[PDB]
This record gives structure tokens, C-alpha cells and sequence, in this order.
């Protein structure tokens, strides 16, 4: 059915947001904050005043959002007025920042329409001069903020709050980041040329913020298909009826996740896998699909995995797992959790099951340790950064040069876990106590 | 490490092609673009130099990711492990998988100072 | 030829080698450097430039934002001293080092600017003779040694790169008699920037000033006094001298004249606003602006308490005119394209969103999860103290809470969702829901401290924020302060 | 959603999982996908069976365990990236780009914007899928260099 | 010669002015003096603080003076911000210095310490002529 096509076409692109401009949706709680931003790109596009302002919520809290709605709504009217330079933390480093403002400005300035060409001296000192009838606002959109706001010498934000501060060219500087603390980060001459406008963004406060949010995502005020009417009533239906299914859900996002992109992306699978009209209704008025993608996405936790392992692995985790309790540092090897399994083997079968030898218990032990239920002793792991990762690369580390009969590891799960989760008729379950 | 021990191999691989007979990157895909980049098939030998001092972590993770390299049909690889201890002492430096990958296709040669006097 | 790695993006400046000392054959075959076309200072604009179609209306409060802008009533004697001794220098024909220090905004910059200002004015009325002046800021460097590079180009026209520039300059300031020469002038702001680890371009900086053909008054902005002390040599600091100039923070008095001097004109004064649109012209309705002096009195004695910093307390002024002009074009619905009074309530307002803070009503609009998170490590910090607490710990400790409180009502509620997320088909599980979403969240946050380690057990995690601001947000919450 | 989805003997729920999210629309195509799974588990199985399903879509293979670092990474997305582009439309004249002249992240981005604008007289928007199989299997892994993949697309330009 | 000739032989006093303009002049308690009992009481919380666990950031310092002035339930606490604003004060006045340092915990990250320069003989004659409020001493 095609209108079912189209209904369903268009839910998946409210849910993505990828509306035109004049349709995008803007959830009530969120309004405030956007007017608040709306100002200020109005204040540097069009008055041609200097700002500088930072973002402050959490991840997926729409600040790239607002954003990039706040200057989609200004490239329709003025396209001419301003130009666009956009900024990562993670992906600029405090040299290529400088290469990267400046093939972004050559690139805008030929759109409205070198800068980048030589040494990174002289790339610098030309941003220096063309930055320090009317005026084009340059706007900078720059993401990660707090990376550039080091404790070591802040350059590029001294730089730009005097671009903002004493320079006659209008620049409008838009930071973001997730650091509640962010102007204890600057240092005292780049905290004195920043204005100190912080704007935090707003979080849900109750339940009819989300389920309102979830309104405007799900309703369709366009005459798309045969089928909006039809939908329209059953989702308000849904959302009106404080039992329902929907409800349930919403309020169990509000009380866990508080996350709006969190309930999308169940939601999404739930309106693409409809094949008509009739299953898409079914399908929102039980919400079952919202039970197996929540089961999925638990599947491969340490929960999941072990109710995978087989009975040969379950013994040898259960006999690392009671000498690690006995353990005074939680440390142990494979002598003494193989000595413990047959102790275990020798008291059940006096009370018949294959005891495996120990050059058989290698592959189980090397199979436990690769599903992360045992790790290596004092081990550090992945390191925050390609710096200190280099560093441990270029070095051996005693784990690595010693039997693998001896090396110490610590459980992931301890035993007292083991009895939570392994069933009451499973015949190793009485070692689970000490 | 390795990143050393595959930037080593794939510099070889080049110079020995270039040097029968552009610029790369010295990782495995040169093995995967080998037939484009010089016409013909490729048989590596890896002769393991003194393996009873090698760290056995970082052979293990350089066969395993040597193993990619079996699905591009136009490459083969031979391996030689030079043991001066035993076999069975390097058997229980390596993962029980890697044994069972170097199982499917292994020989023995056994050549001491005095191999049968 | 096959290489080991490739340089691809290698961007090199046409810059030569040679130094100023190789340029003639002898000191005596050096001409007259001020009698030649590229010595002493002897193009991107209008890329940022396009035509306006529309017609933008400023209000009656965007002069006064815009007289507000940091684009002298309160340094006479800094600008005495630091002028008589520039004087003295340039019209004797010797060389010297002025230093001045000072927290930020407190008109060190602009007093130098300004004193330069009211040399080259006076060396235009052929009192003092000319001199050249250079603008050195070591925070807009690249490089530290660049400064080598900028000072040689500002004097000579060449381009060298900076072991050349600096060789060119020494021969210059050392070799070239005074008669071929001009004075030169060299502010260098932000010192500190300029201070690496082997010290040698403050040395040859501050040694240039002891040479008696260098005709070179380098003028030093630093932010402390005693950074010649701190981090310099005696070799430095004994050439920087006993005498230096501290600007102090300004008092209350002094912004309320610096605030009154930019809005002299605008204060108490008329403006025709056209009522269709909202755009105001200075001296169809008549309306008189007004700043309250009882406005700018407190604001100028919270920043005179703060820092006395004059760019903290023109923004807060500017920050209360945008208050109440965002107050006035919502309450006519004016747009972009009799009495108005910015009060001491948009200056309350302005002052308090600085101080306000956001921590404690960030964490009371959290889910519940994670609050039950902070509520639990605080609970393992008053048990035992050690203010680190490993995230196994946490995981138990809010297994028990939930066993503990089963009675209660929203707890008997909450259990289901916590372990099983509502479902029959799900087990029963070792975290509860979203609680790596919660523990990356106040991670994000600045909220948490987590120690890099792979055992998530024994993985160690601080409170980043005081604990009784956690505590006061956890008494908030009406679930967590009844268990 | 116009998209075959694949029988695939149990793994009935991630094959139609893969038909929620990987379409030929790019705005109804998520910009970041992630299949999790330990050894053995069929992701790579069920990814193949479903682009082999639906031959129109365009995907791109990399394996990064073949990689090590980050830098050759970098320089396989453009590389690949290049050439898939050159044989899905071999008749629009491209100015060939060297993929060693990728050194940094902004370097990848600038590199697949010049290769991205030589493209502009298509008519549909397109997506052009490239598949990490085994992003975590990179030797060289530090917690940091995921952050720059999934920040990636939003300093690629918008309206390409 | 150049103070001579601001204010205008050249006597022996101007030696003794010149010593006096370019020497700081510590002074404590005249910093102390210009401050307020709230002031006082905020810097005296923070040095015992110092005191008592030697590598303290602000919001151990802020901690400590709350659960201080809770324990004498006199002059009734403020909030964090503003004990950060005081601090800024007393690091105006020349009493207090902040810097970013790192911690020598298991989670070793950046954070502000705090930290004094001011004499203790001086800090305790001059809030023991106070002789109000004690125990911060
Ligand atoms: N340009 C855009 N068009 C459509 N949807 C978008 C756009 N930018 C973000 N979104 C969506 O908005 C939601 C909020 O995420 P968003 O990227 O705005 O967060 P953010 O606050 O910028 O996060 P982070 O701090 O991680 O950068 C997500 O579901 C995201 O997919
Ligand atoms: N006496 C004054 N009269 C008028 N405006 C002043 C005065 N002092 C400072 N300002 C304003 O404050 C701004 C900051 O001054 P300035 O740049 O000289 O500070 P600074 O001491 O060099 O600070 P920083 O160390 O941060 O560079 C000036 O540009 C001007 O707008
Ligand atoms: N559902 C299935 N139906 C049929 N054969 C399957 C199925 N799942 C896996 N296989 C077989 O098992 C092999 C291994 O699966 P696959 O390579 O997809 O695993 P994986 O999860 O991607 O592993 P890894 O992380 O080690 O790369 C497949 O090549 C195929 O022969
Ligand atoms: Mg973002
Ligand atoms: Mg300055
Ligand atoms: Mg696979």
C-alpha cells in the first residue's frame, strides 16, 4: 500500500528529524532555551553585534540541534550576511584548528562569492589580519570546547574572545560542551575577554514534557496519505489512555534513561518493521517490540553471557569465582581455580561427569578470559589517549612474559552474583555459597 | 609490537617488489592491492629469527592478524619457527585457537649441531 | 627510490638564511638605514565586506551596547611615569626596559597604546626624533622564536627565518652606529607566553636594551611582578631592573567614571523612537534614557571587589541594557529587520547569573537512577570515608538500598523497571537499567571522577563536586530523603 | 522503506533490524550504526546476506584488524571511499586525490569534501555505506578515536 | 631624578621614595584589615583547612567551612559560587592563591587547588583581636 508507504516514509522522518526547516519540530520544553539562542544569531547576522556564548548540557541534549535549526532559519533569509566555521574538539588539535578555520573560510568566502596557502606562521598570521554596505558575521560553531580550554596555554580561545572583544570584523563564537564547570576551565585573560554568557540547556522535569515530546514526534500535520487521520487517533488515543502501553514505556524511560533519543531509536524499528497500516496500529497500541528490542539490547551483557556458557566453562568460572572470595586481594591463577574444579568434580561424583584434564581447560580458561569474565591483575586496559596507548605499546608487560598458569586475574563477577543469576536446578548451584 | 613487526614485513614486501621490477602505506592492504600493483601472485615466507626471545603475546597477535590475509586467493604464506627449547614449551605460549590454525598445515625438521651425530 | 614514510602536506615559508651581518662588506659599507625604501615600514579587507539589503532597526538601548563595547580617567600616573621615561629615552638617543605588571583588564594595554600614541604625535611635531613602533603579543605567536622573525621584519622589510632574524638583530642592535639608525619601540605583551625553557629570547630581549648603539625601548606587559623572580634567571631579572610599574585593580570610584565616560553623551538624554518600528535616533515619540547611577555604583563596587577589572564591569552594563532591552522588545513586539530606565534589577540580574550555579539544579532534574547513584555513593562515603569508592561497592550498595526499602511504595514500583526494565522476558540483571548511561552521563557531566582501569568492579570513582552540594540536591528529591 | 530483507536462519531480528536502519534515503538512515557481538555470532554473515540482497545499495568493506593504526585507517577510508566512487559513476570526469596526503582526522575531512563536490551533478542523494568490520579489533585502540568517527559526518557538508 | 621631576637638588628623601614606590610592602595585616568578618571568616575556614589536609581543593575547602559555621550556628552559610566569589576577593586582596594543579589520588585529573602566602603570626594576632568569633583559629 502505497499511503501506508508514505505515512510510514514521513514517521521516519520526523523520528530522524530530517524534516524541511519550516516543518522541524521543537518540543515545548526546549522553546526558551532556542529563543534564547535565536537572539543571539540574530544579534550577530543581522545588528552585526559581537557575541560569545557557551552551550552547557550533556550529550544528545540538542545543542548541535538547535544550532544548526537556528542557522538553517537564518541561510533562508540571509545568506549573504554570515559565514560558517565549524569547529571539533576531538577532531581539531590545537595546530590543524588554525588549517582548519582557514580552508573553512576560503571555502565560505568563494560560496558567497590564499588564506590556507604556506607555513602554519603565516596561515596564522593572515587569519590574524583578516579577523583582528555592511559587515559579513563570521560564526563559529565550536564543539567540544572544553578540549581548547587546557590547562596548559589557551591560544586559539585567547585569539578568538580578542576577535570577539576588539576586532571591527562581527564574530558570533557558539561553544559547546558536556563540563557543568566549563569558566572554571578558562584561564584569567580568556575568562576576562569572554563575556561570561553560559546558557544551560534544559533537562525534562516531568512526564508530560516527554510525552508531549513524543506527540509532536509521532504526529503528522500534513496530508501526506489516506492514513493520517486513522493514525493520528490511534497515537492520541495511546497517549491519552494513562494505562496504556505507550505510557508504560515513556514512563519507564522517564524514571531510568530520561533520554528522548533513547526512546527513537526503539521506535524507529518499530514503525519499519510494519508491513500495513493495521500491524503499524497493533504494534503501537502493545508496545511488544519495544519488549524485544529492550531484551536485545541486554543480550551480550554479563547476564547474557552467562546463560551461553557451557556447563565445562560454568565450572571453571564458578571455582575462580569461590577462590577469588577466598582470595584476600581477589587474585587467582589457573592452578588454583583448576585444583578447586576438581576438588568440585571428586565431591560431586562421590555423591557421572567427564573430569577434563587441564591441558583441556586451556581453551575454556582462554574462552573466559576473551568474554571479558576474568582480566588480567591491576591491568589499566584501553588508555584515554593515543599518547599514553603509544607509550604502553613500546613496553612489555610481566603478564605477558611469565606462564600462563600463573598469571593473576580478578573476576568481573563475583560469586555472590553467580547464585543471583544461575537457576536453582542447575547441579552446580550448591558451590555457589561457600 | 605488532605495528612494528607488519610496517617491517609490508617495507620488505614492497622493496623486494619494487626492487624486481607511487608510494604505499605499509600495512596489509598492499598484500590485498598486490595483484593490481605488480600483476602477479604472492607467496611470503615469515622466517621467525630466534623465537624462544620473542615476546609470544605479540606473535600470536601478528599470526592471528596474518590469518586476514587467506581470502584475497591471489596470496599464500609459509611460516618458519626457529625453536631452540621444544616444541611443547611454545605450545603453551600460544592461544589453544592459534595451535589449531598452525595444526591444519605444519611440518617438523629437526636440525642440531649434531642431528644424528 | 621507495620510502620508509612520506611528509605529504609539508608547507615551508619562502624565508632566506643569510643574516643582516653578511648584507655588506664592512660596518663602514653600511648606508644609511633610515634613507632606504624598505627599512622602518617604508590587503584581505574587503573579502568581509557585501551590500545590505534591508534596514536594521536599532533600538533605544543598542547605543548604549554599542558605546558599552571595549572597542584615560583612571592611569594619569602610570602614563606619566611611563611616558617620561620613553621620552627621556628616545630624545637622548639610549636604550631601555620599562616593565609593567597587572591583573587582566586593568588598562595596561591601552595606557602603553596610548603613550605611543603621544610619542608618534610628538616626534610628528619634530620635538623628539622618530622612531618605529612594533606590536609584539607573545599570544599571538605559533612559535616563540617567531618573535625573532616579527621584530627583524618590522625593521629591516626581509624575511628570514628566526636563527638568521635573530643573528640580524643582534649585529643590528650591537654593530650599526647611532647615525644610521632609528629608535625603536617594542611592546611586549603577554610576556609570560614568551618564557621557554632555556630562556634565551628574554635574554637577548632584555640584553639588546644594554647595548649602547641599540636605540631600543622594549616596554614589557606581564601579569605578575615577580615573574623575573619566579620563573627568570638573575642574569634577566638584574636586566630587567629594580624599577616596575604595577596597575592595580581598579577601585569602585574609578569605573563609575570609566562607565560614565562611555555613556556621557547618551545618559539622560532624547531619542525620537518611531513606534511602527522601533528604531531610535539620538538627539514618533520623545523618550529619555536613563541609567541609574545607584545601578552603576553597585556594579562598579561588586567588580571593584572582584578584580577591578574595567572589561567585567562594562560587559555587566552591557549585559543589564540587553536584559532590558529583550524586556522591551518582547513587551512591543518589535523585531530585527515615555521613560526608558536599564534599573538596578537588570544590574541584580546581570550580577547573579554569574554567580548562580548550575550544579546542584542539574542534579535535581536527573532521572531517578541517577540520583539513586549519587545517593548510594554518598551513602558509601559517610560508611567508611575513604571519598574514593570502588563501583562494585556502589552496584551492591544499591542492591541493598532497593532490598532494604521494599515496603516502600515507589520502590515496589520501581523494582520491575530497575531489573527486568518491565519484562517478563527479560532476566534479572546484574546492574540496573541505565546504569553505564547514568555513570557516562555524570562522567560528562564533571560530576564524577573515574580512575582508567578494565575491572569494572574494582574501578575506584570520586565525587568532582563538594559533597554537601550533593547532599542538599539529594534532600531535595522527595523518594531519596524518606529512605 | 523499499529494502529486500534476507532469510537468515536465526537471526530473524537483526536482519530485520538491518532493514530499519540501512536504506538507500539518506534521511531516513541513521548516520552512525553499530553491530555488537563476540566471535562466532554471524554479524558479518547477516551484514553480507542483506547488502547481497539488495545490490543497489553501496557499500564499502573495510577491516581495520588489516590497519593497526589510525593514520592507515584514515588513508583506507579515502582510498576506498575513491575508488567505490569512481566505479559506481565512471562517467563523471574526478580530479584524483592521493590518500597518503591524509595524515590528520581534518585532513580526512578535507580530502572527502574535495571528493564529494565532484559529484554534485547527480540527481538522487545517495548513501555511500562504509562498513568498519571489527572497529575494536585495531591494535593500536585508545578510548578517544571512536569519538572522531561518530563526530565525523557533521563537518561533511550537508546539502552534498 | 624621575619621581623628582614628576612633581615639580635632589635630596635624600627621594631615595627613600623610590624605595618605597618599587618595594611591594607586604603588609599583611593591612590586607586583613580591609576585609570583612565574613572575609575573615571564609579565609580563616580555608587556611585551617590547609592545615588539617594539606593538598585541598576548593570544594574541600568549601565542605570544611560549611560543616565549621554549622557547628557554631552563627552568621548562616552561603552557597559555593560565591564562596569561589570570596576566594577571588582574598586573592585580589593578595592573601590567597589559586592554581590548577593535579590530584595524587588513583583518579589523577586536573583540578583547582588553593593555596596561601600570608605569615601565620600575623593571621593569628590580628583575628584574635577580632576576639568574637574563635574557634576558626
Ligand atoms: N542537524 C541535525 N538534523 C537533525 N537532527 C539532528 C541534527 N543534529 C542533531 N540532531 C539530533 O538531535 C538529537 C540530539 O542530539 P544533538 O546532536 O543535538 O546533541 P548535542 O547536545 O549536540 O550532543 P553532544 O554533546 O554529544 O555534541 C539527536 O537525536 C540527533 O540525531
Ligand atoms: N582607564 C580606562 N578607561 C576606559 N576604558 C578602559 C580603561 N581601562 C580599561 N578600559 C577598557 O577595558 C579594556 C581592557 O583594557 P586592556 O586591554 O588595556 O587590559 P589589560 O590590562 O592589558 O588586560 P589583559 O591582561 O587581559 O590583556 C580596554 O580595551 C577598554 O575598553
Ligand atoms: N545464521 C547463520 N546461518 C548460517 N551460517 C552461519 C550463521 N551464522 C554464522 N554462520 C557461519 O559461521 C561463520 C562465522 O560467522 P561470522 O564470520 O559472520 O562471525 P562474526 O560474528 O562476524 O565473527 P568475528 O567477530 O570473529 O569476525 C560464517 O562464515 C558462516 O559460515
Ligand atoms: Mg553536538
Ligand atoms: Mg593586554
Ligand atoms: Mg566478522
Amino acid at each position: 500500500d502505497p499511503g501506508f508507504g508514505s505515512l510510514q516514509r514521513r514517521l521516519l522522518q520526523q523520528l530522524y528529524g530530517t524534516l524541511p526547516t519550516d516543518e522541524k519540530i521543537i518540543f515545548t520544553y526546549l522553546q526558551d532555551c532556542q529563543q534564547e539562542i535565536d537572539r543571539i544569531i540574530k544579534q550577530s547576522i543581522i545588528q552585526k553585534e559581537s557575541h560569545s556564548v557557551i552551550l552547557v548540557g550533556p550529550r544528545q541534549s540538542y545543542k548541535t540541534y538547535l544550532l544548526d535549526y537556528e542557522l538553517s532559519l537564518l541561510q533562508q533569509s540571509y545568506k549573504e550576511q554570515f559565514i560558517t566555521i565549524r569547529l571539533n574538539g576531538f577532531i581539531h588539535s590545537e595546530q590543524t584548528a588554525i588549517n582548519g578555520i582557514a580552508t573553512q573560510l576560503e571555502q565560505q568566502l568563494q560560496k558567497i562569492h590564499t588564506i590556507s596557502s604556506g607555513s602554519l606562521t603565516e596561515v596564522f598570521e593572515k587569519i590574524l589580519l583578516l579577523l583582528d554596505i555592511t559587515k559579513i558575521t563570521v560564526v563559529f560553531i565550536f564543539d567540544e570546547i572544553d578540549t581548547f580550554a587546557g590547562p596548559v596555554r589557551q591560544t586559539l580561545l585567547y585569539n578568538l574572545f580578542d576577535m570577539v572583544e576588539h576586532s571591527r570584523v562581527p564574530v558570533c563564537i557558539f561553544g559547546c560542551t558536556t563540563k557543568l564547570n566549563i569558566l572554571e576551565y578558562l584561564e584569567k585573560r580568556v575568562k576576562s575577554r569572554f563575556s561570561q554568557r553560559v546558557i544551560y540547556m534544559p533537562q525534562i522535569q516531568n512526564l508530560d514534557d516527554m510525552v508531549d515530546a513524543v506527540r509532536n514526534l509521532l504526529t503528522v500535520r500534513s496530508e501526506i496519505s489516506p492514513w493520517v487521520s486513522q493514525w493520528n487517533e490511534t497515537l492520541e488515543k495511546e497517549l491519552s489512555d494513562p494505562r496504556s502501553n505507550l505510557n508504560r514505556h515513556i514512563r519507564m524511560n522517564f524514571e531510568t534513561f530520561r533520554s528522548l533519543p533513547t526512546l527513537k531509536n526503539s521506535i524507529i524499528p518499530l514503525v519499519a518493521t510494519s508491513k500495513n497500516f493495521g500491524s503499524l496500529c497493533t504494534a503501537i497500541k502493545s508496545c511488544s517490540f519495544l519488549d524485544i528490542y529492550n531484551k536485545n539490547q541486554l543480550s551480550n551483557n554479563l547476564t547474557g553471557r552467562l546463560q551461553s556458557l557451557s556447563d565445562l566453562e560454568l565450572a571453571i568460572l564458578i571455582s575462580a569465582a569461590r577462590v577469588a572470595l577466598r582470595a584476600k586481594d581477589g587474585s587467582f591463577n589457573f592452578n588454583l581455580a583448576y585444583a578447586e574444579y576438581e576438588k568440585m568434580i571428586k565431591a560431586i561424583n562421590s555423591r557421572t561427569i567427564k573430569l577434563w584434564l587441564k591441558k583441556d581447560v586451556k581453551n575454556v580458561w582462554e574462552n573466559l578470559v576473551q568474554l571479558d569474565f576474568f582480566t588480567e591483575k591491576s591491568a589499566v586496559g584501553l588508555r584515554d589517549n593515543a599518547t599514553a596507548a603509544f607509550y604502553a605499546s613500546n613496553y612489555q608487560f610481566q603478564g605477558t612474559m611469565i606462564p600462563f598458569d600463573l598469571r593473576s586475574y580478578q573476576m568481573q563477577i563475583i560469586l555472590q552474583e553467580l547464585r543471583r543469576i544461575i537457576p536453582k536446578s542447575n547441579m552446580y548451584y550448591s558451590w555457589t555459597q561457600l | 609490537n605488532v605495528r612494528m613487526m607488519l610496517r617491517r614485513s609490508m617495507y620488505k614486501l614492497y622493496s623486494a617488489a619494487d626492487a624486481e621490477e607511487n608510494d604505499v602505506s605499509y600495512d596489509l592492504s598492499l598484500v590485498e592491492n598486490f595483484k593490481r600493483l605488480f600483476g602477479k601472485d604472492l607467496a611470503m615466507v615469515f622466517n621467525f629469527k630466534d623465537v624462544d626471545s620473542i615476546n609470544f603475546n605479540t606473535l600470536d597477535n601478528f599470526i592471528i592478524l596474518l590469518k586476514s590475509a587467506f581470502k584475497y586467493d591471489h596470496v599464500k604464506i609459509s611460516l618458519i619457527f626457529n625453536i631452540n627449547t621444544n616444541l611443547s614449551n611454545i605450545e603453551k605460549n600460544l592461544r589453544q585457537s592459534t595451535i589449531r590454525l598452525l595444526k591444519r598445515n605444519y611440518h617438523k625438521l629437526d636440525v642440531s649441531s649434531n642431528k644424528g651425530f | 627510490v621507495i620510502r620508509k614514510f612520506t611528509k605529504k602536506n609539508v608547507a615551508r615559508a619562502k624565508k632566506k638564511y643569510t643574516p643582516f651581518s653578511k648584507r655588506f662588506k664592512s660596518i663602514a659599507a653600511i648606508p644609511d638605514l633610515t634613507s632606504l625604501p624598505e627599512f622602518y615600514g617604508n590587503r584581505f579587507e574587503n573579502k568581509l565586506k557585501t551590500t545590505q539589503k534591508h534596514q536594521i532597526v536599532e533600538t533605544i538601548f543598542s547605543k548604549v551596547k554599542k558605546q558599552l563595547n571595549s572597542s584615560l580617567p583612571a592611569r594619569e600616573n602610570e602614563f606619566a611615569s611611563i611616558y617620561l621615561s620613553a621620552y627621556s629615552a628616545i630624545e637622548s638617543d639610549s636604550a631601555t626596559t620599562i616593565y609593567v605588571a597587572g591583573t587582566p583588564g586593568v588598562g595596561k594595554t591601552l595606557t602603553v597604546r596610548e603613550v605611543v600614541k603621544e610619542l608618534l604625535s610628538s616626534s610628528a611635531q619634530r620635538e623628539i626624533p622618530d622612531f618605529l613602533y612594533v606590536e609584539i603579543n607573545g599570544l599571538k605567536m605559533v612559535k616563540p622564536t617567531d618573535c625573532y622573525e616579527t621584530l627583524w621584519n618590522k625593521v629591516s622589510g626581509e624575511r628570514l627565518t628566526w636563527a638568521a632574524s635573530m643573528e640580524s638583530l643582534e649585529f643590528y642592535f650591537k654593530r650599526v652606529p647611532k647615525n644610521k639608525k632609528k629608535t625603536i619601540v617594542v611592546l611586549l605583551d603577554e610576556l609570560d607566553a614568551m618564557v621557554t625553557k632555556s630562556q634565551d629570547i628574554m635574554y637577548n630581549f632584555f640584553n639588546w636594551t644594554t647595548y649602547e648603539n641599540a636605540k631600543l625601548i622594549v616596554i614589557a606587559v606581564a601579569n605578575t611582578m615577580d615573574l623575573p623572580e619566579r620563573q627568570l634567571g638573575n642574569k634577566i631579572t638584574s636586566r630587567i631592573g629594580f624599577t616596575r610599574i604595577m596597575f592595580t585593580g581598579y577601585t569602585h570610584e574609578e569605573l563609575k567614571n570609566i562607565i560614565d565616560l562611555r555613556l556621557k553623551g547618551l545618559n539622560d538624554s532624547f531619542f525620537y523612537v518611531d513606534t511602527k518600528t522601533g528604531n531610535a535616533i539620538l538627539i514618533v515619540r520623545k523618550v529619555r534614557l536613563r541609567m541609574s547611577a545607584d545601578a552603576i555604583e553597585i556594579a562598579s563596587r561588586k567588580v571593584a571587589s572582584v578584580s577591578g577589572d574595567a572589561r567585567r564591569a562594562l560587559k555587566v552594563c552591557k549585559r543589564a541594557a540587553e536584559i532590558a532591552e529583550k524586556h522591551y522588545m518582547a513587551k512591543h513586539g518589535y523585531g530585527y529587520d515615555g521613560v526608558q530606565t536599564v534599573h538596578i534589577t537588570h544590574v541584580m540580574k546581570a550580577l547573579n547569573e554569574t554567580l548562580n550555579s548550575h550544579v546542584i539544579t542539574f542534579m535535581t532534574r536527573l532521572s531517578f537512577t541517577a540520583k539513586l547513584f549519587i545517593y548510594a555513593l554518598l551513602n558509601l562515603m559517610k560508611k567508611n570515608g575513604s571519598q574514593e569508592q570502588e563501583l562494585g561497592d556502589i552496584v551492591d550498595e544499591i542492591k541493598l538500598l532497593i532490598e532494604v526499602n521494599g515496603s516502600n511504595k515507589f520502590v515496589m514500583e520501581i523494582a520491575k523497571t530497575l531489573f527486568q526494565q518491565g519484562s517478563d522476558n527479560i532476566s534479572e540483571q546484574l546492574r540496573i537499567i541505565s546504569w553505564d548511561f547514568v555513570l557516562n552521563q555524570l562522567l560528562d557531566a564533571g560530576i564524577l571522577f573515574k580512575q582508567t582501569m578494565k575491572n569494572d568492579r574494582i574501578c575506584c570513582v570520586k565525587l568532582n563536586i563538594s559533597v554537601e552540594e550533593a547532599k542538599r540536591a539529594m534532600n531535595e528529591d522527595e523518594t531519596l530523603r524518606n529512605l | 522503506m523499499n529494502v529486500t530483507t534476507p532469510e537468515v536462519a536465526f537471526r530473524e531480528y537483526q536482519t530485520n533490524c538491518l532493514a530499519s536502519y540501512i536504506s538507500a534515503d539518506p534521511d531516513i538512515t541513521p548516520s552512525n550504526l553499530i553491530l555488537q557481538g563476540y566471535s562466532g555470532t554471524g554479524k558479518t554473515y547477516t551484514l553480507k546476506k542483506y547488502f547481497n540482497a539488495n545490490p543497489n545499495l553501496h557499500a564499502v568493506w573495510l577491516e581495520p584488524v588489516e590497519l593497526v593504526s589510525w593514520k592507515p585507517l584514515l588513508q583506507a577510508i579515502a582510498r576506498t571511499v575513491q575508488y567505490k566512487l569512481k566505479t559506481l559513476y565512471p562517467n563523471i570526469p574526478t580530479t584524483d586525490y592521493d590518500p597518503l596526503q591524509v595524515e590528520e582526522p581534518f585532513l580526512l575531512v578535507k580530502t572527502l569534501h574535495n571528493i564529494f563536490v565532484q559529484y554534485e551533478s547527480l540527481q538522487e542523494k545517495t548513501c555511500l555505506f562504509l562498513i568498519l568490520d571489527g572497529f575494536d579489533s585495531l591494535q593500536d585502540l585508545d578510548a578517544a578515536l571512536f569519538n572522531k568517527y561518530i563526530k565525523l559526518n557533521e563537518l561533511l557538508p550537508k546539502d552534498s | 631624578i624621575e619621581i623628582y621631576e614628576l612633581e615639580k637638588k635632589i635630596g635624600l628623601n627621594y631615595i627613600a621614595k623610590v624605595f618605597s614606590k618599587f618595594v611591594n610592602n607586604n603588609s599583611t595585616r593591612t590586607r586583613i584589615a580591609k576585609l570583612n568578618i565574613q572575609q575573615k571568616l571564609i579565609l580563616c575556614t580555608i587556611i585551617q583547612s590547609l592545615k588539617l589536609n594539606s593538598d585541598a581543593t576548593i570544594d574541600e575547602s568549601f565542605d570544611h567551612y560549611i560543616k565549621a559555621i554549622t557547628k557554631t550556628d552563627t552568621l548562616a552559610p552561603l552557597q559555593r559560587n560565591e564562596f569561589l566569589e570570596i576566594c577571588t576577593i582574598l586573592e585580589t586582596c593578595g592573601l590567597v592563591s589559586i592554581k590548577k594543579t593535579k590530584c595524587k589520588g588513583k583518579t589523577k585529573r586536573f583540578v583547582d587547588k588553593i593555596d596561601v602566602d600570608l605569615d601565620m603570626r600575623e593571621f593569628y594576632d590580628e583575628m584574635t583581636k577580632i576576639s568574637i568569633l574563635k574557634p576558626f583559629l
